[PDB]
C-alpha cells in the first residue's frame, strides 16, 4: 500500500499508536507486508505492543499472517515473551497450531524461550504437544534438552 | 683566577656561624625470569582452554 | 685531555642535543659539515674546544657524542638533517620498538638488547680520549627510553668508567606537554636508580621553560623547537667554561666541588637572564645588576620552586660578554640588601663568579634575542625540594590504587622496586628538610 | 612498533572492516587499484602502519578477511575497494555459525581457524616490527563473536607480546531481533575481558539513537549505522597512523589508558554527527567541538558519562585550529567538571591535534574514554542475559554443540565482576 503501508509498518513497531491510527483513516493497508513479509501485526507481536495489536485487528488485520519464514504473529509473540499479546491474538482467531517452514509451532517456541505462563494459554487453547519439528522434536523434548524441570512437568499431562 | 677567555673570584658576604656488575646481572636475571613465568602462566592458562574446547567437541559426538 | 663525551637518550634527550650542537658550532665557528676556518690541524687539537669536538684528518670537528633512541624516527632526523656531516653514523643508535612510556620496558625489557652495543659506541669515542674527564647525560625522567634506558646505562658507567664523572640534564615533567599518564613512576623511578651514580643533575621543569617561552619570548602555544633552543641556552652557559679557556667551572669535577656539599642533595638549580624576544623594537641593553637581580627571580628559573622557602648551600654565578669585576660586586652587594638570600649555618654567604668573556650567541632566526651580557646563576638551595614533593604527590596518588602497575610488573619489575623508589625519595625530601633546619 | 595486522570476521566485522579500509584509503591518498594519488607526505609517512608495499608502487591493506559464510567474501570483492585485498587473506568456509557462539567458538569456527592462522602468521612474519592486531567484529552474532574471540585467544597464544585491539560491536533489539544476542554477547565478552589489552564498545543501541534522535532518520540502515562507525574508526585509529606525539602506538594508547588490565573497554566519541550525504553548514568552533565530545549524545555507547566517572581519555582534533584554543577549552572542562574525572590519576586526560580533517568536514574531534559510566552498557547485556538463562531459555543450541551449562554461569559472573570492578574504582576516593 505504498508511502502509507511503509508508514503503518513504521509506526507498528516504533509503537507509535496514534500514528497508527492517523494512517488507517487515511487508508494504509493493514496487511501491508514488508522485506520479510511481516505485517504491521507482525512487529507489534515481536515488540510487545498491545494497544496496536488490537487497533490493527479492529481494523481487519489478518490474525493469521504469514511472514516468509511461515511465522504468523502468534509464533512471534510466543517466542518474545508478550503473554497479553498472546491472549488477544488467541481471542481473534489466531491459529494455535500453525506451523512456520522449520516446523515450529507456537509451542515450539514458548517452550524454546521458557515462557511457562504463553505455554499454559497455549495448552488452554488446543495446542498439540505432539507436533514435532523439522528436527523431529515436540514442545516436551525442547524442554528435556534445554533443562527446564518446571516445563517438562507442565506440557507431560498430556504428552 | 685569570684564565685565557675567562676571569674567577669569590665574595664571602659572611663567614659559616656552625664490579658491582655482578648484581647488575642477577637483578636483570631475576627480572627476566619473572617476565617469562608471567608468560609462560598465561600460556598454560591458554593451553588450559584449547583441552576444554577439545573437550566440548567430544562432547558434540555423544549427543549426535 | 681533557675530553667530555656526551650522551643524548630517547626523544627528549636527542632533541636537547641537536639544540645544544646548533649552539655549539654557532660558538665555535664549526660549519654544519665540520669545518671550522679558526683552527689549526693538529696543530691544532689542543684548544678548548677539544674537550668537546674530536678532529679528522680532513680537518673536521667532530663532536665527541653519542645519540641512542629505542625506536629510529627522531635520530633519522638527525642523519637527514642539516647537520648529517656533523655526525658519524655509528654514534647515532637506534633499535625497532620504543619502551612504550615504561620505564620496566626501557630498563628491563628493550634496554638489556642495545646496551652492549651503546656501550661499544661508548668505548670507541673513549679510546680517542687521552684524558676523558666523564660524561653529560641528556635525557626525559618521563619517557620509557629516557627513563629506564638512561638508569641501566649510568649504572654500567660507574663500572666501566670507575671514578669518572657523570653530569645530567634532565627534563622533568610538565602537564602542557606531557605524553604519558606513568610519567611520575618513571621519573621516581629512574631517580632512585640514577642516584648514586650521578654527581651532579640540572633538572631542565620543562612548564618553567614553557611559561618563560609564553611569557619573555611572546609565544602563544611553545613547541618542542621553541623550548629546546631556549635549554641549548642555559646549557651553553653551563658548558661554556669546559668548551672556552675558563677560570670557573674548569672540569666536571669542579662543578661537584662547587655545587654539590652531600652526595646525595645533587640537584641545582639554574636561573638564566636576560631572555628577550627577537621580535621586538629597540631598547637600551641590560645592565650587570638588571641582569644579576634577574638571576633572584623565580620567573628565571629552569626549575618552578621558591628559593625564599629554602636555604642555599652553593652560589655560583657565570657571566659572559661585556661584563666587568666593579660591575658584579657592586651588583652583588646591592642584592643583598633587597634579598634573603639565607645561606645554610655550615656554608659561608657567597658567591663563586666567573666571567666567561664570550659573547652570548643564539640560532640567527631564532626567538631569542642578541645580547651584550647574559648570565647564568646555579645554586644548590633547598627549595628545589619542592619540585620532588609535587612528582611524589602524584606517585602517591596512583600508587595508593596500583593504577598502571600491571605495566611494570608485566615486564618483570617486581611491586617492591616501587616502594624502595618512594622510600629513596621520601629520604631525599627528609635530606632536604634537615639540610638547614 | 610499525605494522598493524588486521582481522575482520563474520557479517558485521567484514561489512564495519571494510568501510574502515575504504575511509582510510581515501585519507591516506590510495585509490581502489592501490596507487597512491594523494598530495602530501603526511599520507605516506606511516602508510606502512596498515599497507603493505607490493611491487609497482601499489599498496596493498595487511588485511585478512574472514568468515564461515561465503556471501560476505563476495560482497566484499564487489565492493567499490574490493580489488585492493590480498586474494590469499580471504579465509572462508561454506557453512555460516547459525548466530550461534558455540558454533563460530568450538565447531565450524574451530575447523577453519588454521587457515586463518597461517595467513595471519604470514602477514605477522612479514613485518618489521609488528605492534600487533585490530579485529573488527560484532558480539551478538555466531563467527564475528564466537570464531573472532578464539582468533584472539590463539593468536595471543602464538604473539604473546604483541598487542590486541578491538571494535566490537554490541547488539540491541533496536537493530536486531536475533534473540540470542544476549548469550552471544555475554559469552564474547568473558573473552574480552581475558583476552584484549584494549576494546572499542561499538554500541548498536547509541548508533540507532544517534540515527534515529540526533539525525531524525525514521528507519536508520546498517549504512546509516556504519557512517558514524567509520567516522570513528578514522578518529580513533588517527594518531597510530599520521606523524604526531600522543597515542602514536598501540601499546602508549594502552599505557595512557587502561589502569587496571580488565577496565579496558572504551566508550567511543565523536563530533560532528552527520547522516550519509547530509550537506553540513559551516565548520564548528573548539568550544562546540569540545562540548559534543563529552556529550551523551555523540557517545557510540549507550551510557551516560555523568553517570560515573573518566579514569582515563584521549581526544583527538582534527582540522585546521588554534592548539591555544584547544589547550583553554580541554582545561575548562576538567576544572568545571573536575568530579567526572577521577583524583587519583593525575592528568589523565591527553589531546592530539591532527592537522589533516577527515573527508566531507573542515573540523571535527575524537573522544576516547576509559568512564567507569561503560557498567551500563553491561549491566543492560547483563539483566538480558539473565532473563533467558534463568528460564533455561534456547539452551540446547549451545549445549547441543557440547557445550555445558557451567560456561554460561561462568561468563555472567566475569561479566558482574567487571561491574562491580567499574563501581569500586567509581566510589574510589583519593583520601
Ligand atoms: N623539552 C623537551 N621535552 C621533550 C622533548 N621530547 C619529549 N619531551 C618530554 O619528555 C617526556 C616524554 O619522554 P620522551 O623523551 O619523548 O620519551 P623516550 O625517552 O623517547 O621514551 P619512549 O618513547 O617511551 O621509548 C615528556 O615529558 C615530553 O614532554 C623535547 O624535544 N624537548
Ligand atoms: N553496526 C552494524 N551492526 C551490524 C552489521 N551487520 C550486522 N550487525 C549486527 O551484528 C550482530 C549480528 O552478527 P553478525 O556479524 O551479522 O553475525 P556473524 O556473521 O555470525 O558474525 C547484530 O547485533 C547485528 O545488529 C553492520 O553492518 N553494522
Ligand atoms: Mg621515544
Amino acid at each position: 500500500g505504498s508511502d502509507l503501508g511503509k508508514k503503518l509498518l513504521e509506526a507498528a513497531r516504533a509503537g507509535q499508536d496514534d500514528e497508527v491510527r492517523i494512517l488507517m483513516a487515511n487508508g494504509a493497508d493493514v496487511n501491508a507486508e514488508d522485506d520479510s513479509g511481516k505485517t504491521p501485526l507482525h512487529l507489534a507481536a515481536i515488540k510487545g505492543h498491545l494497544e496496536i495489536v488490537e487497533v490493527l485487528l479492529k481494523h481487519g488485520a489478518d490474525v493469521n499472517a504469514a511472514d516468509k519464514m511461515g511465522d504468523t504473529p502468534l509464533h512471534l509473540a510466543a517466542l518474545y515473551g508478550h503473554l497479553e499479546i498472546v491472549e488477544v491474538l488467541l481471542k481473534n482467531g489466531a491459529d494455535v497450531n500453525a506451523t512456520d517452514t522449520y516446523g515450529f509451532t507456537p509451542l515450539h517456541l514458548a517452550a524454546d524461550a521458557g515462557h511457562l505462563e504463553i505455554v499454559e494459554v497455549l495448552l488452554k487453547y488446543g495446542a498439540d504437544v505432539n507436533a514435532q519439528d523439522k528436527f523431529g522434536k515436540t514442545a516436551f523434548d525442547i524442554s528435556i534438552d534445554n533443562g527446564n524441570e518446571d516445563l517438562a512437568e507442565i506440557l507431560q499431562k498430556l504428552n | 683566577n685569570k684564565a685565557t677567555s675567562g676571569q674567577s673570584w669569590e665574595v664571602i658576604l659572611k663567614p659559616p656561624s656552625f664490579p658491582s656488575l655482578e648484581e647488575i646481572q642477577k637483578k636483570l636475571e631475576a627480572a627476566e625470569e619473572r617476565r617469562k613465568a608471567h608468560f609462560a602462566a598465561m600460556l598454560e592458562r591458554l593451553q588450559e582452554k584449547d583441552k576444554h574446547a577439545e573437550e566440548v567437541r567430544k562432547n558434540k559426538e555423544l549427543k549426535e | 685531555m681533557r675530553e667530555c663525551i656526551s650522551i643524548h637518550v630517547g626523544q627528549a634527550g636527542v632533541q636537547i642535543g641537536n639544540a645544544c650542537w646548533e649552539l655549539y658550532c654557532l660558538e665555535h665557528g664549526i660549519q654544519p659539515d665540520g669545518q671550522m676556518p679558526s683552527d689549526k690541524t693538529i696543530g691544532g687539537g689542543d684548544d678548548s674546544f677539544n674537550t668537546f669536538f674530536s678532529e679528522t684528518g680532513a680537518g673536521k670537528h667532530v663532536p665527541r657524542a653519542v645519540f641512542v633512541d629505542l625506536e629510529p624516527t627522531v635520530i633519522d632526523e638527525v642523519r637527514t638533517g642539516t647537520y648529517r656531516q656533523l655526525f658519524h653514523p655509528e654514534q647515532l643508535i637506534t633499535g625497532k620498538e620504543d619502551a612504550a612510556n615504561n620505564y620496566a620496558r626501557g630498563h628491563y625489557t628493550i634496554g638489556k638488547e642495545i646496551i652492549d652495543l651503546v656501550l661499544d659506541r661508548i668505548r670507541k669515542l673513549a679510546d680517542q680520549c687521552t684524558g676523558l674527564q666523564g660524561f653529560l647525560v641528556f635525557h626525559s625522567f618521563g619517557g620509557g627510553t629516557g627513563s629506564g634506558f638512561t638508569s641501566l646505562l649510568m649504572e654500567r658507567l660507574s663500572v666501566d668508567y670507575g671514578k669518572k664523572s657523570k653530569l645530567e640534564f634532565s627534563i622533568y615533567p610538565a602537564p602542557q606537554v606531557s605524553t604519558a599518564v606513568v610519567e611520575p613512576y618513571n621519573s621516581i623511578l629512574t631517580t632512585h636508580t640514577t642516584l648514586e651514580h650521578s654527581d651532579c643533575a640540572f633538572m631542565v621543569d620543562n612548564e618553567a621553560i614553557y611559561d618563560i617561552c609564553r611569557r619573555n619570548l611572546d609565544i602563544e602555544r611553545p613547541t618542542y623547537t621553541n623550548l629546546n633552543r631556549l635549554i641549548s641556552q642555559i646549557v651553553s652557559s653551563i658548558t661554556a667554561s669546559l668548551r672556552f679557556d675558563g677560570a670557573l667551572n674548569v672540569d666536571l669535577t669542579e662543578f661537584q666541588t662547587n655545587l654539590v656539599p652531600y652526595p646525595r642533595i645533587h640537584f641545582p638549580l639554574a636561573t638564566y637572564a636576560p631572555v628577550i624576544s627577537a621580535e621586538k623594537a629597540y631598547h637600551e641593553q641590560l645592565s650587570v645588576a638588571e641582569i644579576t637581580n634577574a638571576c633572584f627571580e623565580p620567573a628565571n628559573q629552569m626549575v618552578k620552586c621558591d628559593p625564599r622557602h629554602g636555604k642555599y648551600m652553593a652560589c655560583c654565578l657565570l657571566y659572559r660578554g661585556d661584563v666587568v669585576p666593579k660591575d658584579v660586586n657592586a651588583a652583588i652587594a646591592t642584592i643583598k640588601t633587597k634579598r634573603s638570600i639565607q645561606f645554610v649555618d655550615w656554608c659561608p654567604t657567597g658567591f663563586k663568579v666567573g666571567i666567561n668573556y664570550q659573547p652570548p650567541t643564539v640560532v640567527p632566526g631564532g626567538d631569542l634575542a642578541k645580547v651584550q651580557r647574559a648570565v647564568c646563576m646555579l645554586s644548590n638551595t633547598t627549595a628545589i625540594a619542592e619540585a620532588w614533593a609535587r612528582l611524589d604527590h602524584k606517585f602517591d596518588l596512583m600508587y595508593a590504587k596500583r593504577a598502571f602497575v600491571h605495566w611494570y610488573v608485566g615486564e618483570g619489575m617486581e611491586e617492591g622496586e616501587f616502594s624502595e623508589a618512594r622510600e629513596d625519595m621520601a629520604a631525599l625530601e627528609k635530606d632536604y628538610e634537615e639540610v638547614g633546619v | 612498533m610499525r605494522e598493524i595486522v588486521h582481522i575482520q570476521a563474520g557479517q558485521c566485522g567484514n561489512q564495519i572492516g571494510a568501510k574502515f579500509w575504504e575511509v582510510i584509503s581515501d585519507e591516506h591518498g590510495i585509490d581502489p587499484t592501490g596507487s597512491y594519488h594523494g598530495d602530501s607526505d603526511l599520507q605516506l609517512e606511516r602508510i606502512n602502519v596498515y599497507y603493505n608495499e607490493a611491487t609497482g608502487n601499489k599498496y596493498v591493506p595487511r588485511a585478512i578477511l574472514v568468515d564461515l559464510e561465503p556471501g560476505t567474501m563476495d560482497s566484499v570483492r564487489s565492493g567499490p575497494f574490493g580489488q585492493i585485498f590480498r586474494p590469499d587473506n580471504f579465509v572462508f568456509g561454506q557453512s555460516g555459525a547459525g548466530n550461534n557462539w558455540a558454533k563460530g567458538h568450538y565447531t565450524e569456527g574451530a575447523e577453519l581457524v588454521d587457515s586463518v592462522l597461517d595467513v595471519v602468521r604470514k602477514e605477522s612474519e612479514s613485518c618489521d616490527c609488528l605492534q600487533g592486531f585490530q579485529l573488527t567484529h560484532s558480539l551478538g552474532g555466531g563467527t564475528g563473536s564466537g570464531m573472532g574471540t578464539l582468533l584472539i585467544s590463539k593468536i595471543r597464544e602464538e604473539y604473546p607480546d604483541r598487542i590486541m585491539n578491538t571494535f566490537s560491536v554490541m547488539p540491541s533489539p533496536k537493530v536486531s531481533d536475533t534473540v540470542v544476542e544476549p548469550y552471544n554477547a555475554t559469552l564474547s565478552v568473558h573473552q574480552l575481558v581475558e583476552n584484549t589489552d584494549e576494546t572499542y564498545s561499538i554500541d548498536n543501541e547509541a548508533l540507532y539513537d544517534i540515527c534515529f534522535r540526533t539525525l531524525k532518520l525514521t528507519t536508520p540502515t546498517y549504512g546509516d549505522l556504519n557512517h558514524l562507525v567509520s567516522a570513528t574508526m578514522s578518529g580513533v585509529t588517527t594518531c597510530l597512523r599520521f606523524p604526531g606525539q600522543l597515542n602514536a602506538d598501540l601499546r602508549k594508547l594502552a599505557v595512557n589508558m587502561v589502569p587496571f588490565p580488565r577496565l579496558h573497554f572504551f566508550m567511543p566519541g565523536f563530533a560532528p554527527l552527520t547522516s550519509r550525504g547530509s550537506q553540513q553548514y559551516r565548520a564548528l568552533t573548539v568550544p562546540e567541538l569540545t562540548q559534543q565530545m563529552f556529550d551523551s549524545k555523540n557517545m557510540m555507547a549507550a551510557c551516560d558519562p555523568r553517570h560515573g566517572r573518566y579514569l582515563t581519555v584521549a581526544t583527538i582534533f582534527r582540522g585546521r585550529m588554534s592548539m591555544k584554543e584547544v589547550d583553554e577549552q580541554m582545561l575548562n572542562i576538567q576544572n568545571k567538571n573536575s568530579s567526572y574525572f577521577v583524583e587519583w590519576i593525575p592528568n589523565n586526560v591527553k589531546t592530539a591535534v591532527c592537522d589533516i580533517p577527515p573527508r566531507g568536514l573542515k573540523m571535527s574531534s575524537t573522544f576516547i574514554g576509559n568512564s567507569t559510566a561503560i557498567q551500563e552498557l553491561f549491566k543492560r547485556i547483563s539483566e538480558q542475559f539473565t532473563a533467558m538463562f534463568r528460564r533455561k531459555a534456547f539452551l540446547h543450541w549451545y549445549t547441543g554443540e557440547g557445550m555445558d551449562e557451567m560456561e554460561f554461569t561462568e561468563a555472567e559472573s566475569n561479566m558482574n565482576d567487571l561491574v562491580s570492578e567499574y563501581q569500586q574504582y567509581q566510589d574510589a576516593t583519593a583520601d
